RNA sequence: CUAGACGGUGGGAGAGGGUGGUGGAAUUCCCGGAGUAGCGGUGAAAUGCGCAGAUACCGGGAGGAACGCCGAUGGCGAAGGCAGCCACCUGGUCCACCCGUGACGCUGAGGCGCGAAAGCGUGGGGAGCAAACCGGAUUAGAUACCCGGGUAGUCCACGCCCUAAACGAUGCGCGCUAGGUCUCUGGCGGCUCAACCGCUGGGGGCCGAAGCUAACGCGUUAAGCGCGCCGCCUGGGGAGU
């Protein structure tokens, strides 16, 4: 296992009940996933750019963590797979590069 | 049944023919109109006489609902809109924005035989 | 990572005096010892010729010491050859 | 010859990766979709080449369409 | 010299030319049982087809899915080629009541766990609601019966993708009808089907499976001046673009209207 | 003994490859919608679709295949060949800090690999277009060039040939001989100039004394000076018989 570095978007549509449920999922993959966890902040929401799922709006969150690479093919997919979430983005972070800085 | 006064029209334009459109401020059309009605089409239409004879047909079945104030956009590469810019106020009618624009595929599919290569 | 850090193990282990940084122990062991996961790249990846010839500069290695061990010195021979076999 | 405005990499608060303060992806960058090529890119060409993705993911996450508008072509 | 694994295409020996059979099996001992069943080949005072119609008969028994579950945690191990085709049949397991022969994906050496409940297991599975259907691989078990759940029991294609969501509620396609936007509403076991291809496989020559479970066909024109014309040249055909009983050899379409199909269009074959 | 070859650290570069979900301007169309008389396409026209609602216009939909902008003297790349997000795996490549093994190597009809588009087969597949075939139409004549359709095909797996204005038409490798014009790329950092600068290396278009051809011209990536070895040519045709 190594830094890793994800993204997960699905339907906002439904309340911050309902619209932070898969959260709790999430969780269970913190502790209980072999290793540990990471960094987290939200970038809470902002606008994506053209209208998509018929509504050029919606509601955003982020994470960054590390995790087991066999459950990977299977943890995105988790909530991936459903009518939920739609995008995700799983990306090993360790030293990307910077705009001259 | 609208007599919205207010309304866009979605002009277009096309190297053999060129047709406009004329909708309300969503997009519900209304009907259309052209240069190339009567005969001229084989060798007449290579001319934008065709773009010009536009507007003296659709203000027939447009500028009747109380229609003198519509929005401007050049859609399309068309074989002469200059003739189709003598619709302008010209016509008594009314000008939008200057935007002028066309789609082109960014090698999206297969053309013709040729669309490579440079020098 | 892929540096030596596998390579530390052969060191007081498969290598000669104490800091071997190029002897048999430690020579052509490091091509053979990457095939575990060097055929990995074949799952898929059956492709990627940018990197299948890239062992191509080892298939002489792999068999170029041979005149020298068994010719002489049977130990830098069959070293470790019961354990990798010859001719497959 | 000739160009436009002074163009390049004055302040350098920002990130050409980091989302939550994004400046420069809108500011410096094309009034249109098309991906700095080198001369109005502004910075040059280095800071580009993996640019390209790390913008581009805008695009399959919404958060940006494909392109933008402008006139005379 | 390509698919998975031994087919007895014997390229030209003596009397058993390509044919094309079987794979591994564990080999069981033989079915404890078979309800109910009773036999075939014809009916009804009469006897109906003239094509096909061997010795051997049954063997394949129901294969009742999920009507119920609960809670039950199964394992699986063994299997069993069986029904009238060649498609294998699975073996589940369990240790409460009945068996219901259950599906089979691809095959298993030892072990799996299954579960058959609603939110269970990412491997092997069976029992949940209708809206399950994320990516919708390999299925082998679909069915139309809202208490019941069978439908197929053949080693060809059984593996269909599921549509989006929109209204009249509508979605997956099906083994071979194009465009069929089906009306849903039950499960099925989501599966492969171990040796695709592996159903329609040729055979050597004649004599050797049809009469040993079916039988002899490859006719055609009676000849028979009475309710067959085709027959009755000096070795032409002429015109007449008719089959038999001046059935239509071509299309001329058929069953429409109906309950489903009413809202179930693009069916169209190539 | 280390100049060569070889592996270590630390970083970087892209259209290198196999697999999996797909991002959207796409364009043929299925359907409803507004709902008129032509659309289309040539330098002049037409098979077609027209009075069944064609042309076009809003949406819901089926899909297959392609990947504009960046793109330019560009990069990857033995080479063929390759320019959408991310990931499993992986090839070749870069300097400084030398870590050491210590001649451990460059080539080589024969083979193994690659195997430009297309072409073979089994199953799949089908929007766009396309060999055969087929229309209006050139003209005397027109199985050309225009337009109009469409089958294998352009498409996934796997097994074939081994080919082309495949070209730096110049086989790999080493050392060497004025430089400059400019470009993608890594590194050490000069009164720490806060928009800089030198030095050093890999790839890439151009100019010239000189050497070389019979030239054009090669021109720092050498055809200038040699070498470690395989290749071919030896008057043309007929001849890849």
């Amino acid at each position: 296992m190594r830094r890793y570095e994800v993204n997960i978007v699905l339907n906002p549509n439904l309340d911050q009940s309902q619209l932070a449920l898969e959260k709790e999922i999430i969780q269970r993959a913190l502790e209980n996933y072999g290793a540990r966890v990471e960094k987290v902040e939200e970038l809470g929401l902002r606008r994506l750019a053209y209208p998509i799922a018929k509504d050029p709006q919606g509601y955003f969150l982020w994470y960054q963590v590390e995790m087991p690479e066999d459950r990977v093919n299977d943890l995105a997919r988790e909530l991936r797979i459903r009518d939920n979430v739609r995008r995700v983005m799983v990306v090993k972070s360790q030293e990307p590069f910077l705009a001259n800085a | 049944k609208r007599q919205v006064a207010s309304g866009r029209a979605y002009i277009h334009a096309s190297y053999n023919n060129t047709i406009v459109t004329i909708t309300d401020p969503d997009g519900n059309p209304i009907t259309w109109s052209s240069g190339g009605v009567i005969g001229y089409k084989g060798s007449r239409k290579g001319t934008p006489y065709a773009a010009q004879l536009a507007a003296l047909d659709a203000a027939k079945k447009a500028m009747a609902y109380g229609m003198q104030s519509v929005d401007v956009i050049v859609r399309g590469t068309g074989a002469g809109r200059e003739q189709a810019i003598r619709a302008l106020q010209a016509s008594g009618l009314q000008v939008k924005s200057i935007v002028d624009d066309t789609p082109v595929p960014h090698n999206g599919c297969r053309p013709k035989k040729k669309f490579r290569k440079a020098s | 990572p892929i540096t030596k850090e596998e390579k530390q193990k052969v060191i007081q282990e498969f290598a000669r005096f104490p800091g071997d940084t190029g002897s048999t122990e430690v020579q052509v062991a490091l091509l053979t010892l990457r095939i575990n996961r060097l055929s990995e790249h074949l799952k898929v990846h059956k492709k990627d010729h940018h990197s299948h010839r890239g062992l191509l500069m080892m298939v002489g290695q792999r068999r170029r010491l041979l005149r020298y061990l068994q010719r002489e010195d049977p130990e830098r021979y069959r070293a470790l050859i019961e354990k990798l076999g010859i001719r497959g | 010859p000739s160009r436009k405005a002074k163009v390049k990499a004055t302040l350098g608060e920002f990130d050409l990766r980091d989302y939550r303060n994004v400046e420069v992806l809108k500011r410096f960058l094309s009034e249109t979709g098309k991906i700095l090529p080198r001369r109005r890119t502004g910075l040059s060409g280095k800071e580009q080449r993996i640019l390209a993705k790390t913008i581009k993911r805008a695009r399959i996450l919404g958060l940006l369409p494909f392109t933008e508008k402008l006139v005379r072509k | 010299k390509k698919y998975r694994p031994y087919t007895p295409s014997r390229r030209q020996m003596t009397t058993a030319d390509f044919s094309g059979l079987t794979k591994k099996r564990p080999e069981k001992a033989l079915t404890e049982a078979l309800p109910k069943t009773g036999g075939r080949n014809n009916r009804g005072r009469i006897t109906s087809r003239f094509i096909g119609g061997g010795h051997k008969r049954l063997y394949r028994i129901i294969d009742f899915k999920r009507r119920d579950k609960s809670g039950v945690n199964a394992k699986v191990a063994a299997i069993e080629y069986d029904p009238n085709r060649s498609a294998r049949i699975a073996l589940l397991h369990y240790a409460d009541g009945e068996k219901r022969y259950i599906l089979a994906p691809e095959g298993l050496t030892v072990g799996a766990t299954v579960n058959a409940g609603p939110e269970a297991e990412p491997k092997l599975g069976n029992a949940l609601p209708l809206r399950f259907v994320p990516v919708g691989a390999v299925v082998h078990a679909l069915e139309l019966v809202p208490g019941k759940g069978a439908q197929l029991a053949r080693s060809a294609g059984t593996s269909v993708q599921v549509q989006g969501k929109e209204s009249d509620y509508v979605i997956v396609r099906l083994p071979s009808g194009e465009l069929r936007r089906v009306h849903s509403e039950c499960y099925a076991t989501i599966g492969a089907v171990g040796n695709a291809e592996h159903k329609n496989i040729v055979l050597g020559k004649a004599g050797r499976s049809r009469w040993l479970g079916r039988k002899p066909h490859q006719r055609g024109s009676a000849m028979n001046p009475v309710d067959h014309p085709h027959g009755g040249g000096e070795g032409r055909t002429g015109a007449g673009r008719v089959p038999v009983t001046p059935w239509g050899k071509p299309t001329k379409g058929l069953k429409t209207r109906r309950k489903r199909k009413t809202s179930d269009r693009f069916i169209v074959t190539r």
